[PDB]
């Protein structure tokens, strides 16, 4: 009986006469309105004139982040309550999600440097820059469509922020599991300034894959770029229901791992690995699933990791763990005990550590389970690193990442981090081997005339004059 | 007594003459709010001696030595320092109503010079 | 009865027992072998270890270009003969195509600067660069698949070169109209050095869309990136027959135009516009189709353009113009004469100039036809510029491009050139609003540890320590 | 009877037995110790091992700035009291100086971007970067000597900060007018962390030009780079008493001006011009001395500027204005009234506005005096812009700076700002036509071997092999 | 009786009535005209309007280089004859000097990349670039004065080229040993195009240090930047006779060394070390004087180096070696034989190899002498590396430079090369720890207005508004 609004232009639509559907997120019903033809027409007719510079955009995002920073912000309190109630989060994890929203919105240098590292300059989105033999400007694609996944709210938040930094209009289809984060972010934009071009560029809605396709297809046809986030079938749907001349940013399902080389300081190593296992309840694509221990004291590291997992049992507890998830946890613990895998678990099935031999049968629930293997050398880990599947290859003593990053990259790593940092996509890097807002941008080139020669020929480019005289190969360097 | 009356007499006669026959001095006194008829000698405007190099200006009981404040450019009491203004009335060539580069004290009239400005 | 080879590893396959198909390119038969299962297995098993630096790659390409620079190069002579015979090119246009191959292969600074402008540094493909808070390396995607279009051979050549500069393996499916350019380029690589990693990375073949899909689908499944070049159905096929987690570089069909503002020097203006109309027989995506004249002497420009088109009638003649194309030319000339459109044409229907009013009915064959319109202001041209259709917005007095580039970019220009330069995609710019080898590359990020703080917080990133102490919002800026 | 300490290593020297000298700054005596031979030996023997990265340096500076941000910081209170007492500042101006110290120390992105814009990357001071055909690292020069001027404390603060960001050791000779700012900054470093390499790199002292030269010459001989800030004789002394193989950064005396083109919003224009006239009591090199008004309402702007100067009379009052300065003010007001120059002044001779014709005789005291001229076109202002004398060419409607910056640069502008910004040397720009920490750095080049060819030759550089074969000109491009 | 001309504007001056002086370069007399007051006035009045872009400048230099590339170029033949006759060069070395002039003039990418690496962009000399919070343009200083040394003609050539690339006017004072190179280069500019702004920017002349100082001082006063190249007294003269507000680029005397770590391929190692010893007759600042051998076969390397020096005895012979130089060679060979230093020499005293122990007494003539020492570890070489004296620290197996470059930089290396490359100042690096055309340029900054906030504050910079409200520390980050 809790109703979720629909934002289209820069404000909630009058969904009184709309049709509603419930979802049953965490054993609790939530009514979302069904999009109709008038909403599709309102989306088609949306054209926001965005003349802000990157300074103004970043300052608006900073203002919104400062609004999210106050614990008394009504929208933040409501968002935390909904994370706890309908996503099953613990109060600590919900507070942490709200805090991370505030943090990534309030970090101005981070946004400036995102634009700089991905596009080359933070000014290329507002000025014609003389890159070489040309003047280049990064224009938006417009009406960017974002299809969200559901596990990590920060994924959708960062997607929307990336689209905003490139002056794109956002049509956000929320996931069937987290219909609250995008609504909260857009309503926060509205609360900050309802007449801002950024607030008027947000359109948050929801449609399922089981319903009639007419209206979602009409919405997809006005995209100019699509950002898909879900698993395999989500990306397949995005590929099948996108105009063939429109680009798709695909953020598929991944499987991240951890490498522990030979830590002299085992306690920080265990702290980091436990952080990576426990953050977001191991539901993210950067969450550690398998640990590969090199060295001579795998059992000392096992004990220290058990201690750190017990700490995370208290400072960041689990979700709500529906019946089937509990049964899965128990049956998989039985499976691993039946194979002498040195199983250990926490109270109320909070976590699971399994020391199986390399290459062994192990069933993986993503509750907080982790399989640790003794490998004895990096050459035995690389057969378990795939091209487009392994995303984060966490290395625990960070120095040891300097002697492994080359072979991990050769085998498809896409990321190498320090084990306490798997959730932080540090500025200047990449996401899934891809700098995302290079694809949210249209590079418009203003090429300079024939009197400006190239760096190799030193001859004015008069193609007609030299077609008359029959002179081409005398100029070829 | 009558020495003061002497200098008062010929100094206002000098001021009237130089105000009537020199238009840059007349415009200078009208930039100061000074009329044909002024009674006392301290209501007379005085320009600096740096002028004598910028524009070419041409029309003892007879010199009114005075120690002026640097802000108000009004006379100070005798014994304290200040800018030396002269008000010579011997001249008919140029209005010798000037202020020096010199700081000094004046004692009842002998005039002392302590230092220059800079 | 002329046979086209099939290159797979770095050499021609023994296609003696293969099945062949003829194509009838220019009223002349050409046998191409049909790919079988053994060829698919050879393609799957192809793994070339490429440890060259960008210096070595560019130097190899320069050597190949110097080989193409000699007019006595047997492969170049054969390629020119095939362009003349099977593509219908005139000897001048075929020689010009070979010369442009040589030119773009021998321009080393151009390739270095392509890598630099698109990826940020020419060293990012071999070294870990400290972009910001990270070390980034540009790795190849591997086994890049290139589906070629057929109009412009240089398009396929540049595609292959872009894939080579990023250390990608190339599986080139040639077009049904130009099955010679990719074969000639790969065989030239082989002639230069058959044991080079670049020569061993080329696999040129052909399959149609009317045949059984098993083998082409098997070839498409080992792609890791796809580059499609054709029209609408070609890109639709590429989208439908690509693994959903694989990226596609789409180079769709475009419609380029020209703007003549008010040239005091009308002769160079006409020279440029004629160049853009006549190059590649107006079959390229950057070829000028509609001219928009501003000013007061549209008829003087008309006469000068007629003179320059008559010059191009001799210095760069047309193709062979099959019966239906001749009939189309004649019937369209009749259509335009029936509407008082001030039609003018060249001898042997070499070109066609039509002065129709703005927004008028005009049938467009791409033989050498051009429609010129009087507009009187730029605001009347922008309604005829679409988002993903208008590619090149040639402006004839190049100075006038400085006061139009902003509104042209706002309306979807993607390129602004000087009218003698529509065929030259100058270095430092973009192709279809896209810097292509940003998508032929996997950005691999090695993020630096928690002791390296961000630019906004100045606090070491110890997330566990601050989850214990319950300290997050005191650090948010 | 107030004693000023002497810092040499990272702490105050035991100057009990030293010889002292008084200075009489603002009619108040201040004892500074005279440097002796033991202090010179301590300076010579100072070698601090600085292994911090730019992240650590900027974070330490941020910590010091946060310390300066607290109004209860004892050292800040003492510094403000000394600015008021011995420099004659008003409490507002002293508080503003302390606040600007805090601001420039706490702006982390500003420091990062200084390093990035001047050296090319913020990492070039810690890593070998592949610029081109080389690996470059920016090393410090070491034992940088800073001779300060006295007018603007922020000048010395920024000089020291620039030297710190490049990992230089600082030997600061304070001016005979401001012996407090460098001492306060170094003692603040000490208060933050006395064992930090940055705190141990500061050596603040004082010597006059009238004393024996033995000890100051010994101090100057261990410089490796010199930064001089004073007027003409100060720079002459620096040039004469520096080892001939050591570089000198010269910040000479300047004369900045303002240009008011034709403001529709005269009030903000007057606000800005008044700010530039009144900041630092018009004693800085970026302070506006002459205003050049274009337009038709010079008297309206005159009145509005009078109002804004009256506002600054209250929100940022003058210094203490010794007897001779008062007499100068009065005599110069008389001089300007004697020439019908439309003189206006503030109460207690707070400011002076003089509307003289262009090119006229006007005596300029730097109290708060400003001469405004009607010019009617920019071509009449350029004869009054010299090469190494005009530093800031403030333009009041900032848009009008886009049509003047080229001729101002051609005539030696070195800066063009917005009239409310003359004191802010914005990040990314330059100081006196010079990016200063390009000269505080030694660029160390590690050139890559002969197997790495150049971009023009494509031949391995085997000079012996080709001297044998007598082959040079066949490779020249 | 051979007369050397004087170029002032862009052509030779009528020196008929001038006074002449002879020099006796290589036992041969050469008359150079003495500068008089009219020449000084012509130099003062020289103001060339230089509106070329970097493309045009580089293309002109390329044309001049192509002119120098022809062996039949009369000016090149005359220059080689004068190098042989008056500098004592061997025909091979003179031909090599002319070839290197041609090479560095014809390498266009090298010049473009010099500008790019040193200034940040090759366009910053013609366009206002948005670096950060500013628009920066690199303007020339104008009337650059170059005082040349005499050993290496390429030094003066590169100096002039650097000044040209920055659009500076060149006043070249030739050395008393090489008065031919600058004259040849300027006359070549004239021969290419006498009306070009680059040809009209050259003024080549000569004055001694023993003559009256009036005219050379008048010439030095119109400098705006000075580039000094000689030894100690030359730089001292430059420092003493330059206006105190003018910058000086000092290229002092250096002492370069070589490190041979443990070459498995001793032959290429010896080839490189011999190249570095023998190029320019060991008279350059990058010439190897001391060799430091690590390893176990110092005598095998000794023999191989003897063989390579015997090869260079033939492929690049010595100069003419005046009587005193011969006597020095013999007496120093006697000195080294008297200390069991394992002396070896070539025929006609062509070279000298001396194997003395580390730290030993050894007299160094720069004829072709080299002292080789056994060190056994890098830690024993670093005490012999000074700050501003050691320029090139040649490392023979280039891989070993990766484990030594850090300590060599810490001890003042300024360059690390591959032993066959000491004469090639590779693009992208530095010269004497200094990127020279950063100092030949005036960085002119156009700072953007108060509405453009900084990256740290996010508040419009209204200093008056906040001085009224008394708000500063709430904005400090």
């Amino acid at each position: 009986i809790k109703k979720i609004p629909m934002i289209i232009g820069g404000a909630e639509r009058d969904t009184s006469e709309h049709e509603y559907r419930e979802l049953t997120l965490n054993s609790y019903k939530v009514s979302i309105p069904i999009i109709n033809q008038d909403d599709v027409e309102a989306i088609k007719s949306q054209s926001v004139e965005n003349n802000l510079n990157i300074n103004q955009i970043v300052n608006f995002l900073y203002t919104v982040g400062q609004k999210w920073k106050s614990e008394n912000y009504s929208r933040r309190l409501t968002y935390i309550r909904d994370l706890v109630r309908f996503l099953g989060y613990s109060p600590e994890m919900a507070k942490l999600e709200a805090n991370w929203i505030s943090m990534i919105l309030s970090s101005k240098s981070a946004l400036y440097d995102i634009v700089e590292t991905e596009l080359g300059s933070r000014h290329i989105v507002d000025e014609w820059l003389p890159q070489g033999d040309c003047y280049v400007k990064a224009m938006p694609k417009g009406k960017s469509v974002h299809l969200l996944a559901g596990n990590v709210p920060l994924s959708g938040v960062t997607s929307i922020i990336r689209a905003i930094l490139t002056k794109n209009e956002c049509i956000i289809k929320t996931s069937s599991a987290d219909p609250f984060t995008a609504i909260a972010l857009a309503s926060s934009f509205i609360d900050t300034d309802e007449h801002h071009p950024i607030s008027r560029s947000m359109s948050v809605m929801y449609w399922s894959h089981n319903e009639d396709i007419a209206i979602p297809q009409q919405i997809m046809n006005c995209a100019d770029v699509v950002v898909s986030w879900g698993g395999y079938d989500a990306i397949k749907w995005a590929t099948e229901h996108t105009p063939v001349n429109v680009d798709i940013l695909k953020f598929g399902p991944k499987k991240s791992i951890a490498i522990v080389d030979n830590p002299v300081d085992i306690t920080a190593s265990a702290i980091g690995v436990a952080h990576d296992i426990c953050f977001y309840d191991q539901q993210a694509c950067f969450s550690t699933q398998d640990i590969y221990y090199i060295g001579d004291n795998i059992d000392a590291f096992f004990d220290e990791l058990v201690e750190q997992l017990n700490l995370y049992m208290d400072i960041l507890p689990k979700g709500d763990q529906t019946f089937d998830e509990k049964a899965s946890f128990s049956l998989i613990e039985k499976e691993c005990q039946f194979a002498k895998y040195k199983v250990e678990k926490g109270d109320n099935q909070s976590w699971l550590l399994v020391k199986s031999p390399l290459g062994s049968f192990g069933n993986q629930p993503l509750a907080r389970s982790a399989y640790i293997h003794h490998v004895s050398d990096i050459s035995e880990i690389t057969p378990y690193i795939e091209n487009r599947i392994t995303q984060t290859v966490t290395v625990t003593p960070w120095e040891s990442s300097f002697k492994y990053r080359d072979v991990l990259a050769s085998h498809g790593a896409e990321r190498i981090v320090e084990s306490g940092m798997n959730n932080i996509f540090r500025v200047g890097g990449a996401h899934d081997g891809m700098r995302p807002l290079q694809r949210l941008v249209k590079y418009i080139s203003h090429e300079r005339p024939y009197t400006y020669s190239t760096k190799d020929v030193a001859v004015k480019i008069e193609q007609t004059r030299y077609l008359e005289e029959d002179k081409f190969l005398v100029f070829v360097p | 007594d009558e020495q003061e009356r002497i200098k008062h007499k010929l100094i206002l006669e000098s001021f009237r003459y130089h105000y009537n026959n020199n238009e840059d001095y007349k415009s200078f006194c009208n930039t100061q709010g000074v009329d044909e008829n002024i009674s006392s000698l301290d209501d007379i405007p005085v320009f600096p001696t740096s002028m004598f190099k910028y524009a070419k200006i041409c029309t003892p009981p007879w010199v009114y030595a005075r120690a002026l404040d640097p802000v108000t450019l009004k006379p100070v009491e005798d014994g304290q320092e200040g800018l030396i203004s002269y008000m010579d009335a011997s001249s008919t060539s140029y209005p010798t109503f000037i202020v020096t580069d010199d700081i000094g004290i004046i004692h009842t009239t002998t005039i002392d010079i302590v230092r220059r400005l800079n």
